[PDB]
RNA sequence: AAAAAUGUGAUCUUGCUUGUAAAUACAAUUUUGAGAGGUUAAUAAAUUACAAGUAGUGCUAUUUUUGUAUUUAGGUUAGCUAUUUAGCUUUACGU
């Protein structure tokens, strides 16, 4: 007797995102990036910005009648880092502390099979 | 120092348990120089019995 | 406001950058057999019964 | 029942008082105790001050502070504000004084309201300066109970002290106007309005 | 507001659509050092208050015995923080 929303986390660096939708994802709900519970603007990546974060995603998860809850983490993944930078961990903690049920949990960080020549340049990013 | 200080004192400082002269600055407001005066006065059997020492404090207190 | 007394048992090692902090085990006074490692701040020995309310946080080694 | 007949008249007075029983002969140190646990073990209930001095040799045993009485680590503190700095016998002539300005006003056991203004007045939940970076957390973590009882004579010192300070109030009348209201604890007091203020920067960093 | 009691197509008093008569005082430090050209754009709060359209209820409603009066009064926001049953500022919004 539950339901379940799909979570919809990621964190490079300088940001992240709590991002609820439905477990299609062609709709979505509650999306919650960093910056927005922080304005200091320096800190946008910030073990905390997650933390007050999540709580909007089980405030407005809590609202729609979404119990629980299964969940997606991506990196920049990409060419970037596959480094989960902060967010995800403090997110994963503070989704647990709000209530929510979990389920499945895996990572998605966006693998490739090479080729999208990486920037910086040859003597590489350098302070 | 007219004549509604000292009978306020008297019918107020029989019962009125803890005092001093912080005492009756803080309650009875002006004076001090004065108060250690009409308190002290006597010591008629109906004002203040005392546990008080010296000069350096006057910690008075009650005929019962 | 739920008060959980916790008894030290083995004082462990020196932390901090300035020697501020011991580490800490504890043994759950009032549930023995717990045994949980949190930090603090004195000059600690073995028996300081030790106050907590956070029932809890388990505390990782600080610099 | 038995006065010594000696010339020398050395009291009756303070002979029935102090032969019937030990103690200082005001106060009686007789089914008055502690009821918390943690600051028993740390904080002597006394022996013995038949005055309120001991050479004093608490600093060597990293411990003994401990076997210290309480009343006389108080009379400790007060010894300030630089200018007393040294004057005991000021600091002992001002708590036998506290003892019965508490116990005039309540009418306890004010020996032990001195004794409940420490457990109450400790900060459990504190902080500590992680080095760290530039900024850091202050990580949160409940002092022994050693240092507990360090802060909660050290607090009360600095805040019954401003209060004679440009005041009507001889100390003796703020000191006992902080630990009848510090144990009820108030606010009204210094500890309970930042004893709670280091509890409450402590509850966030953590 | 405590008492009666004359009544007014039998009697009293809970707001809803309008539009206007008016209070936030200012002065003094401080703004470039005397003396005003632009408290520039912005602007008003809903407050006492009264009448249309009356879900109310027939809309205004008196004489005369009380106590100096007896009636009831006193308290209310906004911002930081890993001290989140707590610490920190305290009616800001270019000063």
């Amino acid at each position: 007797s539950q339901v379940f929303g799909v979570a919809r986390i990621y964190a490079s660096f300088n940001d992240t995102f709590v991002h609820v939708t439905d477990l299609s994802g062609k709709e979505t709900i509650a999306r919650v990036t960093g910056g927005m519970k922080v304005k200091a603007d320096r800190d946008e990546s910030s073990p905390y910005a997650a933390m007050l974060a999540a709580q909007d995603v089980a405030a407005k998860c809590k609202e729609v009648g979404i119990t629980a809850v299964h969940v997606k983490i991506r990196a920049t993944g990409g060419t970037r880092t596959k480094t989960p930078g902060p967010g995800g961990q403090a997110a994963l903690r503070a989704l647990a502390r709000s209530g929510l049920r979990i389920g499945r949990i895996e990572d998605v960080t966006p693998v490739p099979s090479d080729s999208t020549r990486k920037k910086g340049g040859r003597r590489g990013r350098r302070l | 120092l007219d004549q509604e200080k000292y009978d306020r004192i008297l019918k107020e400082v029989p019962t009125y348990r803890y005092v001093s002269v912080s005492v009756l600055v803080d309650r009875l407001k002006i004076g001090g120089s004065l108060a250690r005066i009409a308190l002290r006065h006597l010591e008629k059997e109906g004002i203040i019995k005392p546990v008080s020492k010296h000069s350096k404090q006057a910690i008075y207190t009650r005929a019962t | 406001t739920p008060v959980t007394l916790a008894k030290v048992i083995k004082v462990l090692g020196r932390t901090g950058s300035r020697g501020g902090v011991t580490q800490v085990r504890v043994e759950f006074l009032e549930d023995t057999s717990r045994t949980i490692v949190r930090n603090v701040k004195g000059p600690v020995r073995e028996n300081d019964i030790l106050v907590l309310m956070e029932s809890e946080r388990e505390a990782r080694r600080l610099r | 029942f038995t006065p010594v007949v000696l010339a020398t008249p050395i009291p009756e007075e303070v002979q029935q008082a102090q032969t019937e029983i030990k103690l200082f002969n005001k106060w009686s140190f007789e089914e008055v105790e502690v009821k918390d646990a943690s600051l028993v073990d740390y904080v002597q209930v006394a022996q013995p001050i038949f005055v309120a001095h001991t050479a004093g040799r608490y600093a060597n045993k990293r411990f003994r502070k401990a076997q210290c009485p309480i009343i006389e680590r108080l009379t400790n503190s007060l010894m300030m504000n630089g200018r007393n700095n040294g004057k005991k016998l000021k600091a002992v002539r001002i708590i036998k004084h506290t003892l019965d300005i508490i116990n005039v006003l309540t009418d306890q056991n004010p020996i032990q309201v001195v004794v409940d203004a420490i457990t109450n007045t400790g900060p459990r939940e504190d902080t500590t300066r992680v080095g760290g970076g530039g900024a850091a957390r202050r990580q949160a973590v409940d002092v022994s109970p050693l240092r507990r009882v360090n802060q909660a004579i050290a607090l009360l010192t600095i805040g019954a002290r401003e209060a004679a300070f440009r005041n009507i109030k001889t100390i003796a009348e703020t000191l006992a106007e902080e630990l009848i209201n510090a144990a009820k604890g108030s606010s009204t007091s210094y500890a309970i309005k930042k004893k709670d203020e280091l509890e409450r920067v402590a509850k966030s960093n953590r």
